[PDB]
Protein backbone atom coordinates (compact mmCIF):
# COMPACT_ATOMS: atom_id res chain seq x y z
CA UNK A 1 0.00 0.00 0.00
CA UNK A 2 1.01 3.41 -0.63
CA UNK A 3 0.96 6.39 1.30
CA UNK A 4 2.62 10.24 1.61
CA UNK A 5 4.45 12.09 3.79
CA UNK A 6 2.70 15.14 5.86
CA UNK A 7 3.55 17.66 7.58
CA UNK A 8 5.62 15.76 10.08
CA UNK A 9 6.84 13.52 7.51
CA UNK A 10 4.40 10.71 9.66
CA UNK A 11 2.78 7.90 8.18
CA UNK A 12 0.50 5.54 10.82
CA UNK A 13 0.04 2.60 8.65
CA UNK A 14 -1.81 0.05 10.16
CA UNK A 15 -1.98 -3.44 8.84
CA UNK A 16 -4.45 -6.28 10.20
CA UNK A 17 -2.89 -9.70 11.72
CA UNK A 18 -3.59 -13.04 10.41
CA UNK A 19 -1.31 -14.54 8.92
CA UNK A 20 2.28 -16.82 9.21
CA UNK A 21 4.82 -17.00 12.02
CA UNK A 22 7.51 -14.13 10.63
CA UNK A 23 6.35 -10.81 8.51
CA UNK A 24 9.06 -8.50 6.93
CA UNK A 25 8.03 -4.96 6.58
CA UNK A 26 10.19 -2.50 4.02
CA UNK A 27 9.23 1.11 2.86
CA UNK A 28 10.62 3.13 -0.09
CA UNK A 29 10.24 6.46 -1.84
CA UNK A 30 12.31 5.24 -4.75
CA UNK A 31 12.93 1.66 -5.88
CA UNK A 32 15.26 -1.36 -4.50
CA UNK A 33 18.09 -0.16 -6.35
CA UNK A 34 20.50 3.16 -6.49
CA UNK A 35 18.32 4.05 -9.52
CA UNK A 36 21.15 6.36 -11.43
CA UNK A 37 24.14 4.57 -12.69
CA UNK A 38 25.16 2.39 -9.38
CA UNK A 39 26.72 -0.09 -11.37
CA UNK A 40 30.58 1.26 -11.78
CA UNK A 41 32.76 0.54 -8.82
CA UNK A 42 34.05 4.24 -8.88
CA UNK A 43 30.45 5.90 -7.76
CA UNK A 44 29.04 7.40 -4.83
CA UNK A 45 25.29 7.80 -4.30
CA UNK A 46 22.81 5.64 -2.28
CA UNK A 47 18.94 5.76 -0.70
CA UNK A 48 18.24 4.03 2.43
CA UNK A 49 15.25 1.57 2.44
CA UNK B 1 11.17 0.17 -66.39
CA UNK B 2 10.16 3.13 -64.67
CA UNK B 3 7.45 5.03 -67.18
CA UNK B 4 6.53 8.29 -66.43
CA UNK B 5 3.46 10.75 -68.28
CA UNK B 6 5.93 13.45 -68.79
CA UNK B 7 7.65 11.44 -71.54
CA UNK B 8 10.07 10.63 -68.35
CA UNK B 9 11.38 6.70 -69.24
CA UNK B 10 14.64 4.84 -67.61
CA UNK B 11 15.30 1.76 -67.89
CA UNK B 12 17.79 -0.85 -65.14
CA UNK B 13 18.31 -4.36 -65.55
CA UNK B 14 19.32 -6.50 -62.70
CA UNK B 15 21.46 -9.90 -62.82
CA UNK B 16 23.02 -12.15 -60.47
CA UNK B 17 26.16 -10.41 -61.02
CA UNK B 18 24.98 -6.62 -59.60
CA UNK B 19 23.17 -9.30 -57.23
CA UNK B 20 23.23 -6.59 -54.33
CA UNK B 21 24.13 -3.52 -57.05
CA UNK B 22 21.65 -0.19 -55.49
CA UNK B 23 21.07 1.19 -59.23
CA UNK B 24 19.45 5.17 -58.06
CA UNK B 25 17.80 7.12 -60.36
CA UNK B 26 16.43 10.56 -59.77
CA UNK B 27 12.78 11.71 -60.40
CA UNK B 28 12.51 15.19 -61.19
CA UNK B 29 8.80 15.82 -61.98
CA UNK B 30 6.79 17.56 -58.98
CA UNK B 31 3.23 16.28 -60.25
CA UNK B 32 4.41 11.79 -60.25
CA UNK B 33 2.35 9.30 -62.11
CA UNK B 34 5.17 6.84 -62.39
CA UNK B 35 4.57 3.52 -63.30
CA UNK B 36 6.54 0.83 -62.44
CA UNK B 37 7.24 -2.42 -65.09
CA UNK B 38 9.03 -5.33 -64.05
CA UNK B 39 9.34 -8.38 -66.41
CA UNK B 40 11.30 -11.86 -65.97
CA UNK B 41 12.65 -13.47 -63.31
CA UNK B 42 13.80 -12.30 -59.62
CA UNK B 43 12.26 -10.04 -57.04
CA UNK B 44 13.36 -6.35 -56.66
CA UNK B 45 13.29 -4.08 -53.77
CA UNK B 46 12.31 -0.60 -55.16
CA UNK B 47 12.57 2.50 -52.27
CA UNK B 48 11.72 5.70 -53.37
CA UNK B 49 12.20 8.73 -51.44
CA UNK B 50 10.66 12.28 -51.52
CA UNK B 51 11.67 15.47 -50.10
CA UNK B 52 10.94 19.09 -49.86
CA UNK B 53 10.43 22.23 -47.85
CA UNK B 54 7.74 23.74 -45.82
CA UNK B 55 6.22 26.31 -43.46
CA UNK B 56 5.93 29.18 -45.15
CA UNK B 57 2.39 29.87 -43.10
CA UNK B 58 1.24 29.59 -39.39
CA UNK B 59 1.52 33.67 -38.90
CA UNK B 60 -2.32 34.86 -38.24
CA UNK B 61 -3.11 37.87 -36.05
CA UNK B 62 -5.28 36.77 -33.13
CA UNK B 63 -5.44 38.16 -29.45
CA UNK B 64 -2.83 36.68 -27.40
CA UNK B 65 -2.74 40.14 -24.90
CA UNK B 66 -0.42 41.58 -27.03
CA UNK C 1 51.95 29.48 -53.72
CA UNK C 2 51.47 32.98 -52.44
CA UNK C 3 50.45 36.59 -54.02
CA UNK C 4 52.49 39.59 -52.81
CA UNK C 5 49.03 40.91 -52.07
CA UNK C 6 45.80 39.14 -52.23
CA UNK C 7 42.38 39.40 -50.90
CA UNK C 8 40.64 35.78 -49.46
CA UNK C 9 37.47 35.64 -48.31
CA UNK C 10 35.23 33.56 -45.70
CA UNK C 11 31.68 32.17 -45.78
CA UNK C 12 30.47 28.65 -44.85
CA UNK C 13 30.09 25.69 -47.54
CA UNK C 14 26.39 26.18 -46.99
CA UNK C 15 23.88 28.97 -47.33
CA UNK C 16 19.96 29.26 -47.19
CA UNK C 17 18.28 31.05 -49.47
CA UNK C 18 15.31 33.04 -46.97
CA UNK C 19 17.86 33.98 -44.28
CA UNK C 20 20.71 36.37 -44.83
CA UNK C 21 24.00 36.75 -43.28
CA UNK C 22 27.77 37.72 -43.55
CA UNK C 23 30.46 37.63 -46.21
CA UNK C 24 33.69 38.32 -44.74
CA UNK C 25 36.33 39.94 -47.30
CA UNK C 26 39.60 40.15 -45.76
CA UNK C 27 43.24 41.61 -47.84
CA UNK C 28 46.50 40.81 -46.56
CA UNK C 29 49.69 42.70 -47.66
CA UNK C 30 53.22 41.33 -47.22
CA UNK C 31 55.02 44.04 -49.17
CA UNK C 32 57.17 46.33 -47.39
CA UNK C 33 55.26 49.23 -48.93
CA UNK C 34 52.14 50.76 -47.41
CA UNK C 35 49.38 51.04 -49.61
CA UNK C 36 45.85 51.82 -49.85
CA UNK C 37 43.19 49.40 -51.71
CA UNK C 38 39.98 50.03 -53.03
CA UNK C 39 37.88 46.12 -52.20
CA UNK C 40 35.04 45.69 -53.72
CA UNK C 41 33.08 42.69 -55.22
CA UNK C 42 31.07 41.84 -58.42
CA UNK C 43 27.67 40.86 -57.50
CA UNK C 44 25.36 38.64 -59.83
CA UNK C 45 21.54 39.20 -60.03
CA UNK C 46 21.33 36.05 -58.07
CA UNK C 47 21.72 37.24 -54.65
CA UNK C 48 21.88 40.64 -53.49
CA UNK C 49 24.78 42.57 -51.14
CA UNK C 50 24.55 45.51 -49.32
CA UNK C 51 28.18 46.42 -47.64
CA UNK C 52 28.70 47.71 -44.04
CA UNK C 53 31.74 49.90 -44.23
CA UNK C 54 31.70 51.57 -47.66
CA UNK C 55 31.44 55.24 -47.01
CA UNK C 56 34.80 54.88 -45.00
CA UNK C 57 37.47 54.78 -47.03
CA UNK C 58 40.51 52.31 -46.11
CA UNK C 59 43.91 53.77 -45.21
CA UNK C 60 46.27 52.01 -45.87
CA UNK C 61 48.18 48.62 -45.13
CA UNK C 62 51.78 47.65 -44.27
CA UNK C 63 54.00 45.10 -44.49
CA UNK C 64 52.02 42.11 -43.05
CA UNK C 65 49.64 44.36 -42.91
CA UNK C 66 45.56 43.34 -43.56
CA UNK C 67 42.60 44.84 -43.48
CA UNK C 68 38.91 43.27 -43.54
CA UNK C 69 35.22 44.21 -44.70
CA UNK C 70 31.95 42.61 -45.06
CA UNK C 71 28.65 42.55 -46.57
CA UNK C 72 25.25 41.83 -45.59
CA UNK C 73 24.19 39.69 -48.38
CA UNK C 74 21.25 37.11 -49.21
CA UNK C 75 20.79 34.49 -52.00
CA UNK C 76 17.85 33.93 -54.11
CA UNK C 77 19.12 31.45 -56.80
CA UNK C 78 19.44 27.79 -55.96
CA UNK C 79 22.31 25.81 -55.91
CA UNK C 80 26.03 26.63 -56.30
CA UNK C 81 26.60 30.52 -57.86
CA UNK C 82 29.57 32.16 -58.46
CA UNK C 83 30.98 35.18 -56.50
CA UNK C 84 33.67 37.83 -57.58
CA UNK C 85 35.54 39.70 -55.79
CA UNK C 86 38.16 42.53 -56.83
CA UNK C 87 41.23 44.85 -54.95
CA UNK C 88 43.97 46.45 -55.92
CA UNK C 89 46.60 49.45 -55.27
CA UNK C 90 46.23 53.05 -55.60
CA UNK C 91 48.61 55.37 -56.21
CA UNK C 92 49.22 59.26 -55.46
CA UNK C 93 47.55 59.02 -51.80
CA UNK C 94 50.14 60.14 -49.82
CA UNK C 95 48.34 60.26 -46.60
CA UNK C 96 48.72 56.94 -44.26
CA UNK C 97 52.00 57.01 -44.35
CA UNK C 98 55.52 58.44 -46.19
CA UNK C 99 55.14 56.89 -50.09
CA UNK C 100 53.10 54.82 -51.90
CA UNK C 101 54.29 53.30 -55.18
CA UNK C 102 51.67 50.91 -56.19
CA UNK C 103 53.10 49.33 -59.01
CA UNK C 104 52.32 45.41 -59.09
CA UNK C 105 52.59 43.36 -62.19
CA UNK C 106 50.22 43.51 -65.20
CA UNK C 107 47.71 41.34 -62.57
CA UNK C 108 48.13 44.20 -60.62
CA UNK C 109 44.27 43.19 -59.29
CA UNK C 110 42.91 40.25 -58.00
CA UNK C 111 39.76 39.37 -59.53
CA UNK C 112 38.79 36.17 -57.35
CA UNK C 113 36.05 33.68 -58.18
CA UNK C 114 34.69 31.67 -55.62
CA UNK C 115 31.64 29.64 -55.92
CA UNK C 116 28.72 28.60 -52.97
CA UNK C 117 26.16 26.55 -52.60
CA UNK C 118 22.62 27.40 -51.05
CA UNK C 119 19.94 24.97 -50.31
CA UNK C 120 16.22 25.85 -50.89
CA UNK C 121 14.70 27.90 -47.94
CA UNK C 122 11.82 26.84 -45.66
CA UNK C 123 12.04 23.61 -43.51
CA UNK C 124 13.27 20.67 -45.23
CA UNK C 125 11.57 17.24 -44.84
CA UNK C 126 11.05 13.86 -46.59
CA UNK C 127 8.33 11.21 -47.72
CA UNK C 128 8.99 7.61 -48.41
CA UNK C 129 7.32 4.54 -50.13
CA UNK C 130 8.85 1.13 -50.87
CA UNK C 131 7.48 -1.62 -52.30
CA UNK C 132 8.72 -5.12 -53.80
CA UNK C 133 7.80 -6.29 -56.96
CA UNK C 134 8.67 -9.93 -57.63
CA UNK C 135 7.78 -11.42 -61.40
CA UNK C 136 8.63 -15.09 -60.71
CA UNK C 137 8.98 -15.74 -64.48
CA UNK C 138 6.06 -13.50 -66.03
CA UNK C 139 5.41 -9.76 -65.65
CA UNK C 140 4.33 -7.36 -62.54
CA UNK C 141 3.53 -3.59 -62.34
CA UNK C 142 2.58 -0.84 -59.60
CA UNK C 143 1.75 2.86 -59.92
CA UNK C 144 3.26 4.82 -57.44
CA UNK C 145 1.71 8.29 -57.75
CA UNK C 146 3.85 11.22 -55.61
CA UNK C 147 1.82 14.44 -54.65
CA UNK C 148 2.56 16.45 -52.01
CA UNK C 149 2.35 20.28 -52.68
CA UNK C 150 1.11 21.56 -49.82
CA UNK C 151 2.03 25.13 -49.31
CA UNK C 152 5.70 24.28 -50.40
CA UNK C 153 8.34 25.87 -52.96
CA UNK C 154 8.58 25.11 -56.45
CA UNK C 155 12.07 23.44 -57.84
CA UNK C 156 12.37 21.74 -53.88
CA UNK C 157 10.10 18.68 -54.56
CA UNK C 158 12.70 16.20 -55.55
CA UNK C 159 12.50 12.61 -55.69
CA UNK C 160 14.49 9.49 -56.40
CA UNK C 161 13.86 5.25 -56.70
CA UNK C 162 16.53 2.47 -55.60
CA UNK C 163 16.52 -0.78 -57.55
CA UNK C 164 18.22 -3.35 -55.37
CA UNK C 165 18.19 -7.05 -53.49
CA UNK C 166 18.75 -6.61 -50.21
CA UNK C 167 19.98 -9.52 -48.29
CA UNK C 168 23.48 -9.22 -48.83
CA UNK C 169 23.50 -6.16 -47.24
CA UNK C 170 24.55 -7.89 -43.41
CA UNK C 171 25.12 -11.36 -45.25
CA UNK C 172 28.52 -11.26 -45.30
CA UNK C 173 30.18 -10.54 -41.75
CA UNK C 174 27.69 -12.25 -39.57
CA UNK C 175 27.56 -15.53 -41.34
CA UNK C 176 31.35 -15.38 -41.77
CA UNK C 177 31.42 -14.19 -38.32
CA UNK C 178 29.74 -16.90 -35.83
CA UNK C 179 30.49 -21.03 -35.97
CA UNK C 180 31.75 -21.56 -32.68
CA UNK C 181 33.16 -24.58 -30.44
CA UNK C 182 30.22 -26.04 -27.99
CA UNK C 183 30.69 -26.35 -24.58
CA UNK C 184 29.61 -25.86 -20.82
CA UNK C 185 26.47 -27.09 -19.49
CA UNK C 186 23.20 -27.86 -21.29
CA UNK C 187 22.16 -24.22 -21.16
CA UNK C 188 25.44 -22.90 -22.33
CA UNK C 189 25.78 -25.96 -24.88
CA UNK C 190 22.52 -24.93 -26.62
CA UNK C 191 23.09 -21.27 -26.45
CA UNK C 192 26.56 -22.03 -28.60
CA UNK C 193 24.85 -25.36 -30.60
CA UNK C 194 21.22 -23.78 -31.96
CA UNK C 195 22.77 -20.77 -33.99
CA UNK C 196 25.02 -22.70 -36.21
CA UNK D 1 32.93 46.92 14.41
CA UNK D 2 29.45 45.57 14.81
CA UNK D 3 28.16 42.19 13.78
CA UNK D 4 29.95 39.29 12.58
CA UNK D 5 31.36 38.63 9.21
CA UNK D 6 29.73 35.89 6.33
CA UNK D 7 30.51 34.47 3.52
CA UNK D 8 28.96 31.91 1.07
CA UNK D 9 31.25 29.62 -0.66
CA UNK D 10 31.12 27.35 -3.40
CA UNK D 11 31.49 23.15 -3.31
CA UNK D 12 32.76 22.90 -7.06
CA UNK D 13 36.21 22.84 -5.91
CA UNK D 14 35.41 19.75 -3.49
CA UNK D 15 33.92 17.16 -5.70
CA UNK D 16 31.60 15.65 -3.35
CA UNK D 17 32.35 12.11 -4.80
CA UNK D 18 33.67 8.87 -3.93
CA UNK D 19 37.38 9.63 -3.64
CA UNK D 20 37.05 13.02 -1.66
CA UNK D 21 36.37 12.43 2.00
CA UNK D 22 35.61 14.23 4.65
CA UNK D 23 35.56 18.37 5.79
CA UNK D 24 37.91 20.09 8.24
CA UNK D 25 37.23 24.14 8.72
CA UNK D 26 39.89 25.47 10.60
CA UNK D 27 39.27 29.20 10.96
CA UNK D 28 41.67 31.62 12.13
CA UNK D 29 40.77 35.11 13.67
CA UNK D 30 43.44 37.38 14.22
CA UNK D 31 42.39 40.15 16.62
CA UNK D 32 43.75 43.28 15.87
CA UNK D 33 46.51 45.66 18.21
CA UNK D 34 47.53 42.88 19.46
CA UNK D 35 48.53 40.54 16.56
CA UNK D 36 46.94 37.55 18.67
CA UNK D 37 45.30 34.38 15.83
CA UNK D 38 43.37 31.76 17.14
CA UNK D 39 42.05 28.82 15.61
CA UNK D 40 38.94 26.19 15.79
CA UNK D 41 38.69 23.12 14.07
CA UNK D 42 35.10 22.49 13.23
CA UNK D 43 32.02 20.54 11.64
CA UNK D 44 34.94 17.99 10.60
CA UNK D 45 32.54 15.41 10.13
CA UNK D 46 30.27 16.88 7.68
CA UNK D 47 28.31 13.58 6.63
CA UNK D 48 29.30 13.73 2.48
CA UNK D 49 26.57 10.22 2.55
CA UNK E 1 9.11 -0.62 -39.15
CA UNK E 2 9.20 -2.76 -35.64
CA UNK E 3 7.77 -3.53 -32.25
CA UNK E 4 9.19 -2.92 -28.81
CA UNK E 5 7.82 -4.16 -25.56
CA UNK E 6 5.25 -1.62 -24.17
CA UNK E 7 7.46 1.30 -25.30
CA UNK E 8 9.30 1.18 -21.69
CA UNK E 9 8.13 -1.65 -18.37
CA UNK E 10 5.27 0.70 -16.50
CA UNK E 11 6.34 -0.50 -13.06
CA UNK E 12 9.78 -0.13 -11.30
CA UNK E 13 12.13 -1.17 -13.82
CA UNK E 14 15.16 -1.02 -15.44
CA UNK E 15 18.77 -0.23 -13.55
CA UNK E 16 20.61 -2.53 -16.58
CA UNK E 17 21.60 -5.68 -17.75
CA UNK E 18 18.35 -6.55 -18.59
CA UNK E 19 16.88 -8.02 -15.44
CA UNK E 20 14.69 -10.54 -16.07
CA UNK E 21 13.56 -9.03 -19.40
CA UNK E 22 16.03 -9.88 -22.11
CA UNK E 23 14.08 -7.00 -24.35
CA UNK E 24 13.56 -9.94 -26.59
CA UNK E 25 12.40 -7.04 -29.56
CA UNK E 26 14.39 -8.72 -32.90
CA UNK E 27 13.16 -12.20 -31.85
CA UNK E 28 9.60 -10.87 -31.85
CA UNK E 29 9.70 -8.46 -34.80
CA UNK E 30 11.28 -11.58 -36.67
CA UNK E 31 8.50 -13.94 -35.67
CA UNK E 32 6.27 -11.33 -37.25
CA UNK E 33 8.38 -11.59 -39.93
CA UNK E 34 7.79 -15.42 -40.15
CA UNK E 35 4.32 -15.02 -39.96
CA UNK E 36 3.87 -12.22 -42.14
CA UNK E 37 5.58 -14.72 -44.99
CA UNK E 38 3.89 -17.86 -44.37
CA UNK E 39 0.64 -18.53 -45.65
CA UNK E 40 -1.02 -21.74 -47.77
CA UNK E 41 -0.44 -21.28 -51.83
CA UNK E 42 2.37 -18.85 -51.42
CA UNK E 43 2.91 -15.44 -49.39
CA UNK E 44 1.38 -12.18 -51.37
CA UNK E 45 2.81 -8.65 -52.02
CA UNK E 46 1.93 -6.81 -48.89
CA UNK E 47 2.80 -9.26 -46.53
CA UNK E 48 6.33 -8.77 -48.26
CA UNK E 49 6.39 -5.50 -48.26
CA UNK F 1 56.39 24.21 -20.84
CA UNK F 2 54.00 24.40 -23.44
CA UNK F 3 53.58 26.70 -26.86
CA UNK F 4 51.57 27.34 -29.80
CA UNK F 5 52.52 28.70 -33.26
CA UNK F 6 50.01 28.62 -36.03
CA UNK F 7 51.00 28.20 -39.74
CA UNK F 8 49.38 29.51 -42.58
CA UNK F 9 49.77 30.37 -46.33
CA UNK F 10 53.64 29.62 -46.97
CA UNK F 11 53.39 29.55 -43.14
CA UNK F 12 53.47 32.62 -42.73
CA UNK F 13 52.19 34.28 -39.26
CA UNK F 14 48.94 34.82 -38.30
CA UNK F 15 47.89 37.15 -35.98
CA UNK F 16 45.03 36.44 -33.90
CA UNK F 17 43.74 35.29 -30.19
CA UNK F 18 44.73 31.60 -29.04
CA UNK F 19 42.72 29.88 -25.97
CA UNK F 20 44.53 26.83 -24.64
CA UNK F 21 43.15 24.15 -22.50
CA UNK F 22 46.15 21.83 -21.26
CA UNK F 23 44.04 19.48 -19.35
CA UNK F 24 44.34 15.70 -16.93
CA UNK F 25 41.84 13.76 -18.07
CA UNK F 26 39.62 11.03 -16.04
CA UNK F 27 38.84 12.67 -12.05
CA UNK F 28 37.34 11.39 -9.00
CA UNK F 29 33.54 11.98 -10.70
CA UNK F 30 31.73 8.95 -11.63
CA UNK F 31 31.15 10.11 -15.32
CA UNK F 32 27.52 8.55 -16.02
CA UNK F 33 25.01 11.06 -16.81
CA UNK F 34 25.51 14.07 -14.77
CA UNK F 35 29.45 13.90 -13.49
CA UNK F 36 31.42 15.59 -16.32
CA UNK F 37 34.84 12.87 -17.29
CA UNK F 38 36.43 16.08 -18.06
CA UNK F 39 39.06 16.19 -14.87
CA UNK F 40 41.25 19.54 -14.18
CA UNK F 41 41.65 22.17 -16.62
CA UNK F 42 43.49 25.06 -17.27
CA UNK F 43 43.10 28.13 -19.85
CA UNK F 44 45.47 30.07 -20.98
CA UNK F 45 44.47 33.15 -23.24
CA UNK F 46 47.47 34.06 -25.20
CA UNK F 47 47.40 37.50 -28.29
CA UNK F 48 48.89 35.71 -31.05
CA UNK F 49 51.53 38.75 -32.31
C1 LIG G 1 30.32 30.13 -62.40
O1 LIG G 1 30.73 28.92 -61.76
C2 LIG G 1 30.92 27.86 -62.69
C3 LIG G 1 31.35 26.60 -61.93
O2 LIG G 1 30.26 26.16 -61.11
C4 LIG G 1 31.95 28.18 -63.78
O3 LIG G 1 31.80 27.15 -64.78
C5 LIG G 1 33.07 26.81 -65.38
O4 LIG G 1 33.32 27.66 -66.50
C6 LIG G 1 34.49 27.34 -67.24
C7 LIG G 1 34.66 28.35 -68.37
O5 LIG G 1 34.66 29.67 -67.82
C8 LIG G 1 34.38 25.93 -67.79
O6 LIG G 1 35.55 25.61 -68.55
C9 LIG G 1 34.22 24.94 -66.65
O7 LIG G 1 34.00 23.63 -67.19
C10 LIG G 1 33.03 25.33 -65.78
N1 LIG G 1 33.00 24.51 -64.58
C11 LIG G 1 33.37 23.23 -64.59
C12 LIG G 1 33.87 22.70 -63.28
O8 LIG G 1 33.30 22.54 -65.59
C13 LIG G 1 31.69 29.55 -64.42
O9 LIG G 1 32.83 30.00 -65.16
C14 LIG G 1 31.40 30.60 -63.36
N2 LIG G 1 30.98 31.83 -64.02
C15 LIG G 1 29.85 31.88 -64.71
C16 LIG G 1 29.64 33.12 -65.53
O10 LIG G 1 29.04 30.97 -64.69
C1 LIG H 1 -0.84 4.43 -4.45
O1 LIG H 1 -2.19 4.18 -4.10
C2 LIG H 1 -2.97 5.38 -4.01
C3 LIG H 1 -4.33 4.98 -3.48
O2 LIG H 1 -4.28 4.72 -2.09
C4 LIG H 1 -3.03 6.05 -5.38
O3 LIG H 1 -3.75 7.28 -5.26
C5 LIG H 1 -1.63 6.32 -5.90
O4 LIG H 1 -1.72 6.80 -7.24
C6 LIG H 1 -0.78 5.05 -5.85
N1 LIG H 1 0.59 5.33 -6.23
C7 LIG H 1 0.96 5.76 -7.44
C8 LIG H 1 2.42 5.99 -7.64
O5 LIG H 1 0.14 5.96 -8.33
C1 LIG I 1 -8.44 -7.20 9.19
O1 LIG I 1 -8.35 -7.83 7.91
C2 LIG I 1 -8.76 -9.20 7.93
C3 LIG I 1 -8.52 -9.75 6.54
O2 LIG I 1 -9.03 -11.07 6.41
C4 LIG I 1 -10.22 -9.30 8.36
O3 LIG I 1 -10.58 -10.67 8.46
C5 LIG I 1 -10.43 -8.61 9.70
O4 LIG I 1 -11.81 -8.58 10.03
C6 LIG I 1 -9.89 -7.19 9.65
N1 LIG I 1 -10.02 -6.55 10.95
C7 LIG I 1 -10.52 -5.33 11.21
C8 LIG I 1 -11.00 -4.53 10.04
O5 LIG I 1 -10.59 -4.90 12.36
C1 LIG J 1 61.07 26.06 -20.82
O1 LIG J 1 61.14 27.47 -20.98
C2 LIG J 1 62.17 28.09 -20.20
C3 LIG J 1 62.02 29.58 -20.39
O2 LIG J 1 60.66 29.97 -20.39
C4 LIG J 1 63.53 27.57 -20.62
O3 LIG J 1 64.54 28.16 -19.81
C5 LIG J 1 63.57 26.05 -20.46
O4 LIG J 1 64.80 25.54 -20.95
C6 LIG J 1 62.40 25.43 -21.23
N1 LIG J 1 62.41 23.97 -21.16
C7 LIG J 1 62.23 23.16 -20.10
C8 LIG J 1 62.04 23.80 -18.75
O5 LIG J 1 62.26 21.94 -20.22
Amino acid sequence: SNATTDEHGLVQFSINTTNVMGTSLTVRVNYKDRSPCYGYQWVSEEHEE
Amino acid sequence: TIQSSGTFSSKFQVDNNNRLLLQQVSLPELPGEYSMKVTGEGCVYLQTSLKYNILPEKEEFPFALG
Amino acid sequence: AFQPFFVELTMPYSVIRGEAFTLKATVLNYLPKCIRVSVQLEASPAFLAVPVEKEQAPHCICANGRQTVSWAVTPKSLGNVNFTVSAEALESQELCGTEVPSVPEHGRKDTVIKPLLVEPEGLEKETTFNSLLCPSGGEVSEELSLKLPPNVVEESARASVSVLGDILGSAMQNTQNLLQMPYGCGEQNMVLFAPN
Amino acid sequence: SHGCFYQQVKTKVFQLKRKEYEMKLHTEAQIQEEGTVVELTGRQSSEIT
Amino acid sequence: VHWERPQKPKAPVGHFYEPQAPSAEVEMTSYVLLAYLTAQPAPTSEDLT
Amino acid sequence: NVSVCGLYTYGKPVPGHVTVSICRKYSDASDCHGEDSQAFCEKFSGQLN
